[PDB]
């Protein structure tokens, strides 16, 4: 997956996740046409409780028909303050976009970090199954990993999840300023 | 510390996970697009110049907020092929077939990516596919530098990529050899298909010569891919899922995407919090965010589908009431394990 964020001078904003599913998709490529094939029926339940590339499980909601289109976790997102662009954000990471965009929302609305600190400070996740609060490297520093261990996380440290691109928006005299960041993660 | 944001005072930002296509981006700004023009470059762009995410084989969605003040949500997500039916993946014993699903032509869905650039353009852009998507064409003909990151991507794909014949002509120079960093990689094939789109619109991918190659390779491939499909596959306009934290309205997506419906779950069983009083990091806070989205997963496993096929219960999961009803469940000195969690809290 691959997020991009968009917006202008006039106030429109356009938030954009699109995907061929994993990396490079299915892998097969149409001969003649030059594009590779998603491998996004993965997304679909195609057992009930089977979990899926993410970890995620399904039953009847999510099983297959034809022409149906299978449960995404994409969540590209704009947040408005008094009707006008605030933040344009939205991230890759199947299981993980929900989390992460949550993250990025929260840090600038609740903390007041601009949208550069939003981005590349450190996340985590939970997604129930597996029963684990994920983590990412020097996200965490003992004294809180031992608090919530107390409480009964059981706390992973995995590769950095998330690629965001993301735009704040904010008044002034005449028009508006715009900034934004890129994810330090993307090279990762 | 953190590197300052990128700062725009004219024209606004176009912000992508590759340089040349946040470049194409930020010109259509410089020179008078809006932003839908603008992300329509983008996409085109980065099926090109970042082929293991951005696509034209594949689809997404697009939130989008109108200068009128309307928002819209976009679903060019890939649908069920014709021929898709409940235990396609599975053997006679009904047991998964192991990498149906993940590899190959049965595992993908109609793409969704080209009709969705054209339907948001045609609505609510103001420049031409053509200025859009030449410099797309051009960097496909002419081919840009393989970086360090997808020297290290394709080589993880290597195996994948060698099952397929078709995947073998592209993926691979003279001699099947890897493509390294720093070599000129070129898509002669991607900048034909992307020809037709500039100038039959996106009916030059979902008919004529394009639909007739990805019918033919579908059949000569175990896939169920048709022409019918092509010809039948239909953006949505939806509306977006709408929520509200600390006096900011949040705009995401709804079904046929899960994610915008737990974002505004999550955020609401937050919003129960003064949050801002311990900041950013507090094992405190990462609790009740962590114990409200365990509840948004499993409910996400039982209620959540296309609603065009299924009932979504969208309205009850974003209640500001039943959020409440979380956050009070949270202890503040232990957790409920995942095992004790019921969907709906029992009570949806
Ligand atoms: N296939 C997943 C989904 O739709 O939720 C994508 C892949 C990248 N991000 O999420």
């Amino acid at each position: 997956t691959t997020h991009y964020s968009v917006a202008d001078r006039w106030g429109n904003a356009v938030s954009v996740t699109y995907t061929i599913n994993a990396s490079y998709g299915s892998a097969a490529s149409i001969d003649g046409a030059g594009f590779l094939l998603n491998n996004e029926m993965d997304d679909f339940s195609i057992k009930p409780g089977n979990p899926n590339l993410y970890g995620l499980v399904g039953g009847d909601a999510n099983a297959i028909e034809a022409n149906k289109r299978p449960l995404s976790s994409m969540s590209p997102t704009i947040v408005l303050k008094n009707n006008k662009v605030f933040l344009v954000v939205g991230s890759p990471g199947g299981s993980r976009i929900i989390t992460t965009v949550l993250q990025v929302i929260s840090n600038v609305i609740d903390y007041n970090m601009n949208i550069s600190e939003a981005v590349s400070a450190p996340r985590f996740h939970m997604q129930w199954l597996p029963d684990e609060l994920r983590i990412e490297k020097f996200g965490m520093p003992a004294d809180v990993k031992d608090n919530l261990t107390k409480m009964g996380y059981q706390i992973v440290t995995k590769p950095v999840m998330g690629d965001v691109n993301a735009i704040q928006v904010l008044p002034k005299t005449k028009g508006s300023v715009f900034y934004g960041s890129t994810d330090p993660r993307k090279e990762f | 510390a953190s590197y300052p944001p990128i700062k725009n005072t004219k024209v606004g930002l176009a912000l992508s996970s590759h340089p040349l296509a946040s470049e194409i981006g930020q010109k259509v700004l410089e020179e008078g697009g809006n932003a839908i023009d603008a992300a329509v470059a983008i996409g085109f762009a980065l099926a090109v110049v970042h082929p293991a995410a951005g696509n034209i084989g594949g689809g997404g969605f697009a939130v989008i907020h109108l200068a009128n003040g309307e928002n819209v949500a976009l679903d060019f997500r890939e649908k069920a092929p014709l021929k898709a039916t409940k235990n396609m993946f599975l053997d006679k014993q009904g047991n998964v077939v192991p990498k149906l699903s993940e590899d190959g032509y049965l595992a993908a869905g109609v793409p969704g990516t080209v009709a969705g650039m054209e339907a948001m353009l045609k609505k609510y852009g103001t420049k031409k596919l053509s200025q859009l998507i030449d410099p797309a064409i051009k960097l496909a003909e002419n081919g840009y530098a393989i970086s360090q990151r997808q020297a290290e991507t394709l080589k993880e794909a290597r195996e994948r990529f060698l099952k397929y014949s078709s995947s073998k002509k592209y993926f691979f120079k003279k001699g099947h050899l890897d493509y390294q960093e720093g070599d000129l990689f070129v898509q002669k094939d991607l900048a034909k298909t992307l020809n037709q789109i500039k100038t039959l619109g996106a009916k030059g991918f979902y008919q004529g010569q394009v639909a007739e190659l990805i019918e033919k390779d579908m059949k000569k491939n175990g896939g169920i891919i048709t022409k019918e499909d092509l010809a039948s596959y239909n953006v949505k306009w939806r509306k977006p899922v709408v929520g509200s934290y600390r006096g900011y309205k949040i705009i995401s997506m709804s079904p046929p995407s899960s994610g915008g419906t737990h974002l505004i779950q999550i955020l609401n069983v937050m919003e129960n919090a003064d949050l801002s009083a311990l900041g950013y990091g507090a094992s405190k806070n990462i609790h009740i965010a962590a114990e409200a989205m365990r509840q948004a997963y499993a409910d996400r496993s039982v209620y959540m589908g296309d609603a065009d096929f299924v009932s979504v219960p969208v309205d009850k999961l974003i209640n500001k009431a039943y959020a409440k009803k979380i956050f009070d469940t949270i202890q503040p000195d232990t957790v409920t394990p995942s095992s004790q969690i019921k969907p709906g809290m029992g009570q949806l």
